[PDB]
């Protein structure tokens, strides 16, 4: 009675045609849902949006249980293949309004799940077009700033916060290396 | 014992506990599930007593208990999980349920307090220091999640009331109330001073349970050492829990020692111990309480454990004032045990240093404290050879491995030589001397100190002897009883072999005849839970085979006392014989546990023959005449009947198989040989039938057992079935030693059993195992509840006797087990002998089998029988019997077997059984029996098992190419050739009574596939045996038909050896016979499928009611029966005959009914998915595999067919791939011309042979694998009935009627074949695209898991890939994956190197790899290949 196509394999699918056809990418990226189109819809959102806030989050109670996963490999796919710069524009445009809401967001496990997933999509596709663009955007200020946007007693707050360290080791290192 | 009278005693309470196991820790647990929901202290009394218990369901309260407002309990509770967690890890393995509870109560008491840098010292808090020398905030209580309270003492009153007050008057946070409930009660005790040390003390339990399972600080390690130094001497417990901390932290131990100061003689903590034990040993000044002695000595101990700590108490010289110990200590059990603390201290130093101990002969003490001791007992038990205080036995084992290690050890070998003349011999003489006052694992640290004496200065054994303490060893180890236990067994070779290392030892040894005594070990019941497997994981016997191994290790260094051993041994055996003989005694599970001294006196014969593998003691044992009473232990009447299957029998089946394989020797088989036949002469009245109406032997001689409750424990009660239990024994010990691949051991097996004894007893096996079918077949039909019988009393008169039907059964069950337990021996024994046969008296012993062979099938029942049944049961298991004879595994036959089954008989018994079995006894002909209505119950089950053998029998591809033909050479001959002439005869007539009747209701479509197997054989076999009747064969193809499609449409399984039977007839017949076979195919399909065509019809008229009459007529009307048959069978015919079957599909136009089928029923399909009630059409599928297949047979021909258009028909140039060069060399002439005449045959694989190398090619891969390397390396050629294929207008209604199933979820197996269908149709972007505008996407997205199949996501995903791919994407990435392939030197599973540069970068090499996308367009890839390579 379960669906047989789950939403994890649904995206395992559109990270392979995303690798394979060139358009498939910029076409994923500029479509976006509209009002009311499903239940966990709640206003005009892209497609990179909604699995960046509700479909890559670890949560507690299983729906698919390898959602996160795959979503992580959807965004990894949509930014390795080229596509010149429409859709991985797209791509780190949306990982930084979607950190910037997160953070305005209250206080919250949901919060720190969304903050920490965030962090390890950055961190997957961190591991050179991307970097560029991660500079331009000021993507490693806005996770410097991170902790200003944290109650610093929360019992979550040092493991997002080890989370966003996580990139910013990296990216710091890449640029001055 | 006195445990049980203390239990009985409590069983005041409090006040005897105040003076101190199941319901006694039960009322325990009681008291706690209720105090914690006169009270208080008979909890505390309850728990100090407990903590003394688990120091040789209570958990869930004593975690509540935590929550207590006078600390004395939480002290106690914290003292008891302390004896928890130092002894077992009970509280770390425990489930999270309350572990985290409990540690987490545990971390809030243990978490800092500021330590000194904020005047929250360990040393401030125990000192009063005046209340107002402490920080403010400790009369305060600031507690967060907000709570804060400037002083608690204007509220002092009642503070879990405080806490249940500040739950009404906050939200606590739930389940963390403890974090505020012990703040709180902290903050009332820092006001005095009780309570303040008992919160510390509580804090340093939880830190040293914390450590032994963030709290850990550099101050902490500095703060207890400054609590060790507070010297109001009112502290001892809480310097006793600073010490066991300190002690749970060893588990920074470099700060340890800085702190503690034992790098040096003085320093506080050597100087602390040093006053202890001074304090100890001097009665004036008074001594340190007992508990924080222990605490040092405890902490010393683990310090001594670790290399750094070690080192330390050598640098401070604690192994002078520990020896000052052991020296000067008194007699009582607290000194004792300080002293055997203070031992286990100077064992763990002297693992790295000796000197000290030596100048401080350190050595001298021990002895002399070993002698203090030992005089002590000496007054309770001072007998010598001319209760021990537990304590004191502590002291003397640890003391005694003291030695011993001392002994092992340099720094004393110059000088060990003066122990022995010390007084340590005299003292030992009293621990060997009192096994029972002294413990066993004393007296064996004793032996073993004089063995390991003895090997390190084997001089001195004539001082030992001159003293006597070796002639105290022998009394205490021999004649006196030895101390039951697995040790001290295991131990006494190893003493011996020291005891004998002097020659004047070995004579004494000798003298007092040792193996008479010690082997009676091992027929003693005193020292059977010795000889039990330890840990029920080590082997049966495991203690005994290692004393056997002992004993050989003993004997091969002193051969002169082999000739005893094997003589103690021998009289072991027969003392077994005798136990074994009379009746007096009755083996246990008087009883007598004779099966476990089988089992521990065979697992040390065993290991003393095999240890060695030298064959010296094997010759002895043989010699001696062993071997007699070794295989009359297999015959021992009062052995259980349960004995054949068990450990015993086989551990002297085992020793038995040591004697054959390491001595060579026939005895063992001759021996088993004569007592067999001996006990085979015995049952001669089995063989002799009732001669009236009458049913068992086995069961009139149990009903003429009198009335005697258990006849089956009594060898004179039932004499038969105690000889079949030893025979069956004995065919045991046969089976293990013909287990066996040593062709020498395989010779002599042979020349055994070839002899006059050998055929005497393989002619009475075969008359017993016709006589125990019969039997056990006999008792079934009596324990079967009165059906099988015909209402006679064949039996009866004796179960009226016997007795109200399990009362008769179950005195049956163990006769029938016996009966049939032994058959199945028999039948392993014949076929281990017919493998040991194969491979002159050999054949002598086939002849014999085979002539059981044929007393099996020709076997008939004395007249007497109530029903054929008996006799049809009798036939099954003779058939199954000879299958296993005749044949291996894998089916090859045996020629000296099927040679004597032929000459000898049995072939035309074998077949005349299949006319008895139809004809009952002449009384229907064989044509007529099959069907007639009256036909046995088993006929079927028998028939099954007549054609499997057939099978086996027929096929010329094993029985021509079978590896165990005879040689080439007075004997007749063997032909396999004429074997299966005569077979194939006797069994086509048989299959013609068989061919066309109906089948069995069970047992029928065995039968079927079995009869068409043998039919396939026939026909493939008489081209090839005609070579070296066929217009019977011939008219047979021509009439098969109708007989075939009556089995396919009863049933339908049997269709894939329906297939191979036409597939032969065909490739016997011309075309002009495959063409009369695929019309007449294609007419049944045509009519079944219009038909249905006119089923299907919209039932405007109402007169079917045309919804589920309707839905249901279409799946289940016989013509859709059929459907799923005739078009499987066309399809597989179709797969073999690619493109006849191809042309005839295609002239039918029987797919254009086909198409129209599946596009008529979807308004069925989808009207049964409206009434929610689907059930698919099996028929569906085989039409979507036939289309399926139909287009690819037609994509394949038209590339073959352009491709032989480029292709010279004469010595088309196949050549193979040098990787290394990068050339496509050429194979010879004749290997090339054979590659491509058996390409162009349509043979997947052509052998070949080149430089005497042995190559094969694969064209399913294009691969020659060379045979004898693996390697496979690349092929290629060089280049230089046309099938119309599927129309627009049928792929347009096939694409529907996949979206049609697709949107009523048909079946899994169906959307499979569907989706299958659609992956080839969509290839095309014009079907893909008519697809993707069905919204087919959306169905597929909707499907649940309860349609779905082990390919589906792979597939879908290949379907969208075909939706996305138009000509343009498509190209783009076709350019990507050339030019990946090109610039990449992929590797391959032809053995192209990775990234090679040569071989992986030739276009007539990458074309290869790429066929794929080649495959995925071949223009396209045109396009591409030439604009980007």
């Amino acid at each position: 009675s379960k669906p047989l196509m789950p939403t994890s394999t649904i995206l395992r699918l559109l990270a392979e045609l995303v690798r394979s056809y060139v358009g498939i990418a910029t076409l994923i990226a500029n479509y976006s849902y509209t009002v009311g189109q499903s239940e966990l819809i709640k206003e005009d959102c892209s497609v990179l949006a909604f699995v960046l806030d509700h479909l890559l989050p670890h949560t507690q109670n299983a729906e698919d249980k390898d959602t996160p996963a795959l979503a992580r490999l959807f965004l990894a796919s949509l930014a390795a293949a080229g596509s010149g710069t429409d859709a991985q524009v797209a791509l780190v445009n949306e990982v930084k309004a979607a950190l910037g809401r997160a953070l305005a967001m209250a206080e919250s496990t949901e919060k720190h799940a969304r903050l920490q997933a965030v962090m390890c999509i950055i961190s997957t596709i961190m591991e050179n077009n991307i970097i560029r663009l991660f500079l331009k955007k000021g993507l490693v200020n806005d996770l410097a700033r991170v902790p200003h946007s944290l109650d610093l007693s929360s019992p979550n707050m040092a493991n997002t916060v080890n989370a966003a360290l996580k990139p910013l080791e990296t990216l710091s290192r890449i640029v001055n290396q | 014992a006195d445990c049980r009278a203390l239990i009985d005693k409590l069983k005041d309470e409090q006040l005897l506990l105040e003076l101190q196991w199941v319901d006694l820790l039960d009322r325990f647990d009681g008291i706690l599930a209720d105090a914690g929901q006169q009270l208080k202290m008979l909890l505390l009394a309850v728990l100090n007593f407990t903590a003394l218990l688990i120091e040789y369901s209570s958990i869930e309260h004593l975690t509540t208990l935590l929550a207590s407002s006078d600390m004395q309990v939480v002290l106690a509770v914290l003292n008891l999980l302390y004896v928890f967690s130092k002894r077992s890890n009970y509280i770390t393995r425990l489930g999270s349920d309350k572990r985290t509870p409990l540690l987490t109560r545990l971390q809030h008491l243990a978490e800092s307090w500021g330590g000194k840098e904020n005047g929250f010292g360990l040393a401030e808090c125990c000192r009063d220091l005046h209340m107002m020398k402490y920080p403010p905030s400790a009369t305060t209580l600031h507690f967060e999640f907000y709570i804060h309270i400037e002083q608690l003492d204007k509220i002092s009153e009642s503070p879990s009331e405080i806490m249940e007050s500040l739950t009404k008057m906050y939200s606590i946070p739930k389940d963390k109330q403890m974090l505020l409930f012990t703040h709180i009660r902290l903050a009332h005790g820092f006001s005095n001073h009780r309570k303040r040390l008992q919160a510390v003390q509580a804090r340093l339990h939880a830190i040293s349970i914390l450590v032994y399972s963030s709290i850990l600080y550099n101050g902490l390690i500095e703060e207890l050492v400054d609590v060790l130094q507070i010297t109001d001497k009112q502290l001892m417990e809480i310097k006793a829990a600073s010490l066991r901390t300190l002690t749970s932290i060893v588990h920074k131990l470099s700060s340890i020692i800085d702190c503690t100061g034992t790098a040096s003689y003085h320093g506080f903590l050597p100087v602390l111990v040093r006053n202890c034990i001074q304090a100890m040993i001097d009665p004036s000044m008074d001594p340190y309480p007992h508990q924080f002695a222990t605490a040092l000595f405890s902490f010393l101990y683990h310090l001594a454990s670790y290399d750094a700590g070690g080192e330390a108490l050598v640098s401070c010289g604690m192994m002078e004032a520990l020896l000052k110990v052991i020296k000067f200590l008194g007699d009582e059990q607290d000194q004792i045990t300080f002293v055997t603390r203070a031992v286990r201290v100077v064992d763990l130093i002297t693992n790295l240093d000796m000197a000290a101990f030596q100048s401080h002969s350190g050595l001298s003490i021990f002895i002399y404290r070993l002698e203090h001791e030992v005089d002590l007992c000496r007054k309770e038990c001072p007998f010598v050879i001319k209760q021990c205080i537990p304590q004191r036995a502590a002291l003397l084992k640890s003391m005694l491995n003291f030695l011993k290690k001392a002994i092992q050890d340099p720094a004393f070998s110059d000088g060990i030589r003066h122990v022995m003349d010390g007084s340590l011999p005299t003292s030992l003489k009293h621990i060997i001397s009192n096994a029972e006052y002294y413990g066993p694992s004393l007296f064996l640290l004793a032996t073993e100190v004089v063995t390991v004496f003895v090997f390190q200065e084997p001089s001195l054994l004539s001082s030992l002897q001159d003293n006597g303490l070796t002639d105290v060893m022998l009394h205490a180890l021999l004649i006196k009883d030895v101390p039951a236990t697995r040790e001290v067994l295991g131990s006494l070779p190893n003493v011996f072999s020291a005891l004998c290392l002097n020659a004047r030892g070995l004579q004494s040894f000798v003298q007092c005849q040792p193996f008479e005594r010690l082997f009676k070990v091992l027929l003693s019941p005193d020292y059977l839970p010795a000889m039990r497997r330890r840990r029920s994981s080590d082997p049966l016997g495991d203690t005994a085979s290692n004393l056997g191994s002992a004993v050989d290790e003993l004997m091969r260094h002193q051969p002169t006392l082999k000739t005893d051993a094997t003589t103690a041994i021998i009289k072991l055996l027969e003392e077994i014989c005798n136990l074994g003989r009379d009746p007096k005694y009755i083996c246990q599970k008087i009883p007598i546990p004779l099966m476990d001294y089988i089992l521990n006196v065979m697992k040390f014969v065993e290991s003393i023959l095999s240890n060695n593998t030298t064959d010296d003691h094997c010759q002895e044992f043989v010699n001696q005449k062993g071997l007699l009473p070794l295989v009359t232990i297999l015959g021992l009447p009062n052995l259980p009947i349960d004995f054949p299957t068990s450990a015993a029998c086989q551990a002297v089946a085992g020793v038995c198989k040591s004697i054959l394989t390491l001595s060579h020797e026939p005895k063992v088989l001759q021996e088993g040989l004569l007592q067999l036949d001996s006990i085979l002469s015995s049952l001669e009245p089995l063989h002799r039938p009732i001669e009236s109406p009458g049913g068992s032997v086995l069961l009139r001689e149990l009903a003429c057992a009198g009335n005697v409750a258990d006849a089956t424990l009594s060898a004179q009660a039932t004499p038969l079935l105690h000889a079949l239990t030893a025979a069956h024994a004995y065919i045991m010990m046969f089976v293990h030693t013909c287990r066996v691949g040593q062709s020498e051991i395989r010779s002599i097996s042979v020349n055994q059993w070839g002899s006059q004894l050998g055929l005497s007893v393989l002619s009475k096996l075969s008359q017993l195992y016709c006589s125990l079918v019969w039997e056990s077949t006999v008792l079934l039909s009596l324990c079967t509840p009165n059906s099988l019988p015909s209402g006679c009393e064949f039996g009866q008169a004796d179960m009226q006797k016997l007795v109200a039907m399990a009362a008769r059964i179950k005195q049956i069950k163990p006769l029938l087990s016996a009966s049939s337990r032994l058959g199945r021996a028999l039948a392993e024994l014949f076929g281990l002998l017919v493998k040991l046969c194969v491979g002159p008296a050999a054949r002598s012993t086939a002849s014999a089998l085979t002539k059981l062979l044929t007393k099996g099938l020709s076997w008939q029942p004395p007249p007497y029988t109530p029903t054929p049944r008996f006799r049809l049961t009798f036939f099954i298991c003779s058939v199954g019997f000879t299958s296993p004879m005749l044949f291996d595994e894998r089916k090859y036959p045996y020629h000296l077997m099927l040679q004597k089954f032929l000459c000898s008989g049995g072939h035309n018994a074998l077949f005349e059984t299949f006319n008895w079995a139809l004809s009952m006894g002449g009384k229907v002909p064989v044509s007529e029996g099959l069907e007639h209505s009256d036909l046995p119950d088993g006929t079927g089950e028998f028939l099954d098992a007549w054609l499997m053998l057939v099978e086996k029998m027929v096929n010329p591809t094993t029985v021509l190419e079978s590896p165990h033909s005879l040689p080439a050479k007075n004997f007749p001959q063997f032909s396999a050739l004429r074997f299966l002439v005569v077979t194939q005869k006797a069994a086509f007539t048989c299959i013609k009574n068989l061919w066309n009747r109906k089948p069995l209701k069970v047992y029928g479509g065995r039968m079927a596939e079995s009869m068409l197997a043998i039919l396939c054989h026939i026909l493939r076999g008489e081209p090839v045996i005609r070579e070296r009747e066929q217009d019977e064969l011939h008219t047979f193809t021509d009439t098969m038909l109708p007989g075939c499609f009556h089995l396919l449409d009863e049933l339908p399984d049997t269709v894939y050896r329906v297939c191979d039977l036409i597939m032969t007839a065909i490739k016997r017949n011309g075309a002009d016979y495959r063409d009369m076979i695929l019309k007449q195919v294609v007419n049944q399909v045509w009519e079944a499928a219009d038909v249905l065509i006119k089923a299907a019809l919209p039932l405007t008229t109402s007169d079917t009611k045309t919804v589920s009459e309707w839905i249901s007529q279409m799946a289940t009307l016989p013509q859709a029966s059929n459907l799923a048959t005739r078009i499987l069978l066309l399809t597989l015919l179709f797969e073999e005959l690619k493109l006849p079957c191809a042309w005839v599909v295609e002239s039918s136009g029987i797919l254009n009914v086909l198409i129209k089928l599946l596009e008529v029923v979807q308004p069925c399909l989808q009207a049964a998915k409206e009434q929610k009630e689907v059930q698919t059409p099996k028929w569906i599928t085989p039409v979507l595999l036939l289309i399926d297949f139909y287009e690819k047979t037609a994509i394949s021909s038209k590339r073959r067919a352009q491709m032989t258009k480029y292709l010279q028909s004469n010595s088309n140039n196949w050549r193979w791939f040098d990787d290394r060069s990068g050339r496509w060399c050429s194979y010879s002439a004749s290997n090339n011309s054979t590659i491509d005449s058996a390409w162009k045959s349509g043979e997947t694989s052509v052998r070949f042979t080149a430089g005497r190398r042995r190559y094969t090619v694969q064209f399913t891969t294009m691969v020659q694998v060379n045979e004898e390397t693996g390697n496979r390396r690349p092929v290629m050629l060089t280049l230089l009935i046309l099938i119309q294929g599927l129309t627009e207008d049928m792929v347009t209604v096939l694409i529907r009627a996949c979206v049609s199933m697709l949107g009523v979820p048909v079946d899994p197996d169906t959307l499979h074949a569907t989706l299958r269908l659609c992956l080839r149709l969509t290839r095309d972007h014009k079907y893909a695209m008519m697809f993707a505008e069905l919204k087919s996407t959306r169905m597929i997205l909707n499907l649940t898991q309860s349609s779905g199949f082990n390919g589906f996501t792979p597939l879908v995903t290949l379907l969208l890939r075909h939706i996305i791919e138009d000509p343009c994407t498509l190209r783009h990435t076709m350019e990507k994956v050339v030019r990946s392939a090109a610039t990449s030197g992929a590797g391959s599973t032809t053995s192209g190197v990775v990234s090679g540069s040569l071989g992986s970068r030739e276009i007539n090499y990458i074309l290869r790899v790429l066929g794929p996308a080649a495959c995925r367009n071949p223009d396209i890839f045109t396009e591409v290949a030439n604009c980007c390579i």
